[PDB]
């Protein structure tokens, strides 16, 4: 299938550069424009950058000026976005989007969508997150029906992924949205709602994985 | 520039419904509007092409029309998946600028939450913070009440709710509440209790456990 | 006898941005073909059923190709791509349109890209105006000077008529005729 996955994000001072790259499978990469849309948290999708198959064609929301810089390896099926001098505003989840339109004609759509790298730009410090199990008690699952997590305290910055059962549990998760802690750090609960009747012969696993810090924690959740 | 004006910013209608949602410009854009849906959490996904150009794979029930200015698009019949942001960008000119968006909700028969409480693990009161948790799952309507109480004392501005957005399978809400304590006040006391109202409870929900029990 | 045959007979069609127009005068109308119509048939202005009592100077046949969804704007008081960009008709327009789906001439397998049609225009057409022009459209505000790229298109884009498409993107063929010494009876 037609493939877009976009790479480099992680955590930046002000003023500081990152390098993105966008890795394009199943599709003719070198016969389509490319492009960069980025989205603040809780804002709109905001485009960024394009660029024309043969790069002779590129462009720069006004938000860019002179500080970002579009290319792309067409030998290599990569786009790529650096950034420089980057600001607090900067902060977003950033897409690459390939154009639907043949060659020279960007005025239709982007069909395909990656699924984001996250970028955040803050004079902070790369935190590791912690991850607790939200084990049931003895006394406390009245129902044919038990609940287990995982509390996933004190990362920076956004974003976190939770699998559980390295992803063949699917069914009743709910990965709840992060919080701001009063510290500065990020914190979010992962849940799974199982038949109470699983508890004793299966096992749950959370995975949690934290790109900017490379954090990589499984924790099996087990009754206590 | 070409300013893209969405109208409503949000809406709630029910499956089956006909939400027609309006995109308008700054300046004719001819007929090259576009239009996406995004999940939270998701990437968005392309629509409505070229103003009324269905994209493959895309259902029928989706439809955009207009030309120049207010642009529409028009879900005929909506379903449990559809509950999205929907956006209009124009790509007449460069910057290929965004509308804000019109977040679709869905609206359903009441749910009771299911209430689930959580103590703090062993490993992390160790580290000198304790985390209680108390789960509000699949429930609708959103609107609920936790209250902590720690040994029949009701606590204060130490927690924390987050809220999931709604569920786009059954159309439900959950929701967590973290009660945050040093570990030394969490071991100066035994009960820990969850309190939960709901317009779909008759009674407060209480879930409590006893500390290392 | 007024050449008829070879506009609605005729084997090959034009597109839209540069529809042809024959000039047809001087000779006997044998109204058979718009008389009596898998054919649509729009009047302006004019009744067919008195078109055989009437004498007009000139009259001319307009034909062209579009797809399904757009026959609707070849018509007075319309707005549109083609209407706008391709072929327009007066407010005032005295005469009949006539359109017919030719899915079984003018669509491929492979797609049958020889059909065109404009896309950009810096202006709306004036009525029966026909802009055969392929300069690459300025969207921008850098010049083009002649080269494709950002907000610099190619003002002509392709139909791709395929048989296994809906009815709104097949193939429609288009006579418009236009009534305007009084020799065409």
């Amino acid at each position: 299938q037609v493939q877009l996955v976009e790479s480099g994000g992680g955590l930046v001072q002000p003023g500081r550069s990152l390098r993105l790259s966008c890795a394009a499978s199943g599709f003719t990469f070198d016969d389509y424009a490319m492009h960069w849309v980025r989205q603040v948290p809780g804002k709109g999708l905001e485009w960024v950058s394009g660029i024309s198959w043969n790069s002779g064609s590129i462009v720069y929301a006004d938000f860019v000026k002179g500080r970002f810089t579009i290319a792309r390896d067409n030998a290599k099926n990569s786009l790529f976005l650096q950034m420089n001098s980057l600001r607090a505003e900067d902060t977003a989840l950033y897409y690459c989007a390939k154009s639907t339109a043949l060659r020279h004609q960007y005025y239709y759509g982007m069909d395909v969508w990656g699924q984001g790298t996250t970028v955040t730009v803050s004079s902070a410090s790369t935190k590791g997150p912690s991850v607790f199990p939200l084990a049931p008690s003895s006394k406390s699952t009245s129902g044919g029906t038990a609940a287990l997590g995982c509390l996933v305290k004190d990362y920076f910055p956004e974003p976190v992924t939770v699998s559980w059962n390295s992803g063949a549990l699917t069914s009743g998760v709910h990965t709840f949205p992060a919080v701001l802690q009063s510290s500065g750090l990020y914190s979010l609960s992962s849940v799974v709602t199982v038949p109470s009747s699983s508890l004793g012969t299966q096992t749950y696993i959370c995975n949690v994985n934290h790109k900017p810090s490379n954090t990589k924690v499984d924790k099996r959740v087990e009754p206590k | 520039a070409i300013q893209m004006t969405q109208s409503p910013s949000s809406l709630s209608a029910s499956v089956g419904d006909r939400v027609t949602i309006t995109c308008r410009t700054s300046q004719t854009i001819s007929s090259y509007l576009n239009w996406y849906q995004q999940k939270p959490g998701k990437a968005p996904k392309l629509l409505i092409y070229d103003a009324s150009s269905l994209q493959s794979g895309v259902p029928s029930r989706f439809s955009g029309s207009g030309y120049g200015t207010d642009f529409t698009l028009t879900i005929s019949s909506l379903q449990p998946e559809d509950f999205a942001t929907y956006f209009c960008q124009q790509s007449y000119n460069t910057p290929y600028a965004f509308g804000q968006g019109t977040k679709v909700e869905i609206k359903r028969t009441v749910a009771a939450p299911s209430v689930f409480i959580f103590p703090p693990s062993d490993e992390q009161l160790k580290s000198g913070t304790a985390s209680v948790v108390c789960l509000l799952n699949n429930f609708y309507p959103r609107e609920a009440k936790v209250q902590w109480k720690v040994d029949n004392a009701l606590q204060s501005g130490n927690s924390q709710e987050s809220v999931t957005e709604q569920d786009s399978k059954d159309s439900t809400y959950s929701l967590s509440s973290t009660l945050t304590l040093s570990k030394a006040d969490y071991e100066k006391h035994k009960v820990y209790a969850c309190e939960v109202t709901h317009q779909g409870l008759s009674s407060p929900v209480t879930k409590s456990f006893n500390r290392g029990e | 006898l007024c050449p008829f045959d070879e506009v609605f007979n005729a084997t090959r069609f034009a597109s839209v941005y540069a529809w042809n127009r024959k000039r047809i005068s001087n000779c006997v109308a044998d109204y058979s073909v718009l008389y009596n119509l898998f054919f649509t048939f729009k009047c302006y202005g004019v009744s067919p059923t008195k078109l055989n009592d009437l004498c007009f100077t000139n009259v001319y046949a307009d034909s062209f190709v579009i797809r399904g969804d757009e026959v609707r704007q070849i018509a007075p008081g319309q707005t549109g791509n083609i209407a706008d960009y391709n072929y327009k008709l007066p407010d005032d327009f005295t005469g009949c349109v006539i359109a017919w789906n030719s899915n079984k001439l003018d669509s491929k397998v492979s797609g049958n890209y020889n059909y065109l049609y404009r896309l950009f225009r810096k202006s709306n057409l004036k009525p029966f105006e026909r802009d055969i022009s392929t300069e690459i459209y300025q969207a921008g505000n850098k010049p083009c000077n002649g080269v494709a790229g950002f907000n610099c298109y190619f003002p002509l884009r392709s139909y791709s008529f395929r048989p296994t498409y809906g009815v709104g993107h097949q193939p429609y063929r288009v006579v418009v005729l236009s009534f305007e010494p009084a020799t065409v009876c």
